[PDB]
């Protein structure tokens, strides 16, 4: 039949469910998944002390510190660090066994539950690779994939070289067509199309055929931004067809190598490319051990025919076990097509961008820049008015775009203050966001206490200003004025809202600070002069430095101004430091700054002309240390647990040694 | 005293770690040794 050999099953399969289990539960070659299981569980046991923070659970889950942290269900809280490495071994030893195939059912939940247990204590971690790590481990579970290359082949003889069913593979591949085709649909905003998210990735060395036949601004529209949405839309549409799966594996292994040298984002670009020949056909690791020389095919696994298994139906009715196979194919792909556009439910999570970051595969969808972060506490018992850092008790800084963040960061301020003398904060956040080169202005409403604000999972914030996108036409016009300005002089762009007013602290560094109105009316309050001055369109106004101002916006329309600064103590070290630059050449804190910049500019000229096989023996020195640090601060507190906690001096012995550069 | 801030750098609008906490160094002798 045509469509029996493109789609790989007929149209009769469908037309029952006796008919679908089956089709679903047909005997296929364990041999693609074995090789991805092991792939998985070995850049799972890279991947525990370098992103999951094996190396870095001391500074993260230290015992006695205040700290507030952001899990997902507000009643997780995390254990000791005494038990936390507990929670990263037995993870490690679930990713160990799930590499080797020992032990396959337990070391796939002994890696499950505590990933999924980590994965959901902190909502600043999640991002798309955290999120499909624990997908793939919770497919995994229930697949057979130690049916080949394994030791549970060595111990038990039915798990020796036997049949797995078709849907560890329709899941697989599943599963990673949605990863490409979902980010695909996502890439179809204003911002990818138009070529404003990602817009600095051309500048990259990697990009440097295209710019031989194209502009920096046209490899950017195309090659980033239009050859990263026609390739996420048509990968797992090449990856699967016979006719196109030798070109479709030349544009997503040459998408995941430039990603792997583009971003940090650890595994991603090694899972995604260990889970593409999933889409080959079963067989293809019995075909390589077989092209492979004689004496090496026996340390390699078993070139034979495979036996018939338990899982799977042949052509007998379907016991239960095939039964919810099929059923956890249908269910989880039209999950995993729900969960992206699942944002209209959640609609509390929900900001500038829709749901939570990790779970839509928009990635690098949106980027932000936030100009200013005020956080204004004020004592309950009398009344004074004072000012917390910005960052104070985090250890991130996606607090500031998310609602739900927002609510946690206020409420865990308003029980950790009372230790530094406010009883009952009422907690202001003036946080200027502007997202893909927009123009800054407050996300969420600096009026409100946010301490007793109201967010509720599943209806919408009503303290999270709505995003101008009315303004966005503007940016034209904006990257035109950024480009009038000299080396010396810089330019904020801010709109703000009706009836509300940014009080700003010029400097006394920033002299010769100017705001112009763009569109609107502001009024221009100087603080201490007690004198208003009201803006017309395009009109100028000097501020004073070293002090404060405020810029009431009065216009019934959202008000945009800019803020065309220069900083003069930068341009009065700069000028002077140029003046003793060259009489040096023709033979007391500004000699500090000056020989400190010259060693500095050294550096970074040492650090460019370094061999490469040096970069490289520094590479694996760097992650040599992260493997010997996570793994002898885990027998510290190892040894915490069985041989009880020893004494505070020897305590010190042992963790200035592991925290020991090995050779360096 | 370091979680607090003024009203002249609060109110500036222009203007790996995961240590730089306020009572880290405290805590990190207190749950390791003087390292
Ligand atoms: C002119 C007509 C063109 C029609 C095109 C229509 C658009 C097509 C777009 C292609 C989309 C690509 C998606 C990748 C998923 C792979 C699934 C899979 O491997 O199929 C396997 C079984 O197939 C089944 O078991 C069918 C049961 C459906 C389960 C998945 C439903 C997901 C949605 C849930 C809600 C419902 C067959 O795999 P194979 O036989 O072992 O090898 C592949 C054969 N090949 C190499 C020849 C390809
Ligand atoms: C002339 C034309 C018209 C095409 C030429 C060839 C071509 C093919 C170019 C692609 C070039 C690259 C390199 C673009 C990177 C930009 C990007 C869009 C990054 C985001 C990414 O972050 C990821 C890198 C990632 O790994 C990923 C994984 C799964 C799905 C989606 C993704 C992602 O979207
Ligand atoms: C300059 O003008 C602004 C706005 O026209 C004044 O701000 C108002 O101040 C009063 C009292 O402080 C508030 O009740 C209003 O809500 C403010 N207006 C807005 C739009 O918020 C400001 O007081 C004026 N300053 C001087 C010195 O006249
Ligand atoms: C809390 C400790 C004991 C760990 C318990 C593990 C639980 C909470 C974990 C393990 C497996 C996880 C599931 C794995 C896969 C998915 C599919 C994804 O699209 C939505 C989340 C969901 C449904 C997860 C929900 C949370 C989950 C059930
Ligand atoms: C302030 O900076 C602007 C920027 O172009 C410049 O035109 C103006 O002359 C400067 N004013 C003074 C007093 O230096
Ligand atoms: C201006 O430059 C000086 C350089 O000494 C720097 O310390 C200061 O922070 C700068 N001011 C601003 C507002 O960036």
């Amino acid at each position: 039949s045509r469509i029996g050999k493109l789609l790989g099953f007929e149209w009769t399969d469908l037309s029952s469910w006796r008919r679908l289990v089956t089709l679903l539960n047909r005997p296929t070659d364990p041999a693609s998944l074995a090789v991805f299981r092991f792939l998985f569980g070995f850049l799972m046991v890279l991947d525990i002390p370098q992103e999951r923070g094996l190396s870095s659970l001391d500074r993260k889950y230290l015992d006695g510190l205040d700290v507030c942290r952001f899990p997902l269900l507000d009643a997780l809280r995390p254990l000791p660090l005494d038990w936390m490495y507990l929670v990263y071994t037995i993870m490690f030893l679930g990713a160990l066994g799930m590499m080797l195939g020992l032990c396959y059912r337990i070391s796939c939940v002994l890696f499950l539950l505590p990933y999924w247990y980590v994965f959901l204590l902190d909502k600043t971690s999640w991002n798309n690779h955290s999120y499909l790590y624990g997908l793939l481990a919770f497919q995994l579970t229930f697949m057979d994939a130690n049916h080949y290359w394994s030791v549970d082949g060595l111990l038990n003889a039915h798990r020796r070289n036997a049949h797995v069913p078709l849907w560890n593979y329709a899941v697989l591949r599943g599963q990673i067509f949605i990863v490409y085709f979902i980010a695909g649909v996502k890439k179809l905003d204003a911002d990818w199309v138009e070529g404003y998210s990602m817009e600095y990735l051309s500048r990259h060395w990697l990009f440097s055929p295209f710019k031989l036949l194209l502009s920096e601004e046209l490899t950017s529209l195309l090659v980033v931004h239009w050859g990263g949405l026609l390739l996420d839309l048509s990968a797992g549409f090449l990856l699967f067809f016979d006719v196109s799966r030798s070109i479709g594996l030349f544009f997503v292994s040459y998408f995941h190598c430039m990603n792997s040298q583009l971003f940090s984002i650890g595994m991603f670009s090694y899972v995604m490319l260990a889970s593409s020949p999933l889409f080959c056909s079963p067989e293809w690791p019995r075909k390589l051990v077989s092209y492979c020389p004689r004496r090496l095919q026996q340390l390699l696994p078993l070139k034979a025919a495979p036996q018939p298994s338990v899982s799977c139906v042949y052509k007998q009715k379907p016991g239960l076990r095939h039964q919810l196979g099929a059923a956890f194919t249908l269910l989880y792909l039209l999950e995993q097509l729900f969960l992206p556009y699942s944002h209209f439910l959640t609609q509390g999570y929900n900001n500038w961008t829709n749901g939570l970051y990790g779970y839509s595969w928009d990635m690098m969808v949106h980027s932000r820049s936030h100009q200013h972060v005020k956080i204004t506490y004020r004592d309950g018992r009398t009344g004074e008015l004072g000012y917390l850092n910005p960052g104070v008790f985090t250890q991130s800084r996606r607090w500031k775009d998310h609602a739900d963040m927002l609510k946690q960061y206020a409420t865990c301020l308003s029980r950790l203050l009372p230790k530094y003398n406010v009883t009952e904060p009422q907690i202001y956040f003036d946080i200027w966001v502007s997202i893909n080169d927009r123009f800054q202005q407050r996300i969420f409403d600096p009026r409100v206490d946010i301490v007793q604000a109201a967010w509720s999972p599943f209806q919408r914030t009503s303290w999270v200003q709505p995003l101008l996108m009315d303004l966005s036409p503007w940016r034209a016009k904006l990257q035109e004025i950024k480009s009038s300005l000299d080396n010396h002089t810089e330019v904020v762009f801010i709109a703000d809202f009706p009836g509300l007013h940014l009080e700003n602290f010029v400097s006394e560094d920033l002299g010769n600070t100017s705001i112009q109105l763009l569109q609107g009316e502001v009024t221009v309050e100087l603080v201490a002069e007690q004198k208003n001055q009201t803006l017309r369109e395009g009109e100028k106004m000097q501020l004073p430095a070293g002090e404060y101002h405020k810029v009431y916006t009065t216009s019934p329309s959202p008000s945009c101004y800019m803020y065309v600064y220069v900083n003069t103590t930068e341009l009065a070290l700069e000028q002077d430091l140029a003046y003793l630059q060259e009489l040096k050449e023709k033979v007391t804190p500004l000699v500090q700054t000056f020989l400190r910049r010259q060693q500095r500019l050294q550096e970074i000229e040492r650090r460019r002309n370094t061999p490469f096989h040096e970069r490289f023996f520094r590479f694996l020195l760097r992650k040599l240390y992260v493997f010997r640090r996570s793994f002898l601060m885990t027998c510290i507190s190892l040894r915490n647990l069985i041989l009880g906690r020893p004494s505070l001096e020897q305590l010190a012995q042992e963790v200035t040694y592991a925290n020991l550069r090995p050779f360096e | 005293g370091a979680a607090f801030v003024s009203k002249q750098e609060g109110s500036e609008v222009v203007k790996d770690e995961l240590a730089d906490h306020i009572g880290f160094q405290e805590a990190y002798r207190r749950f390791y040794g003087p390292v």
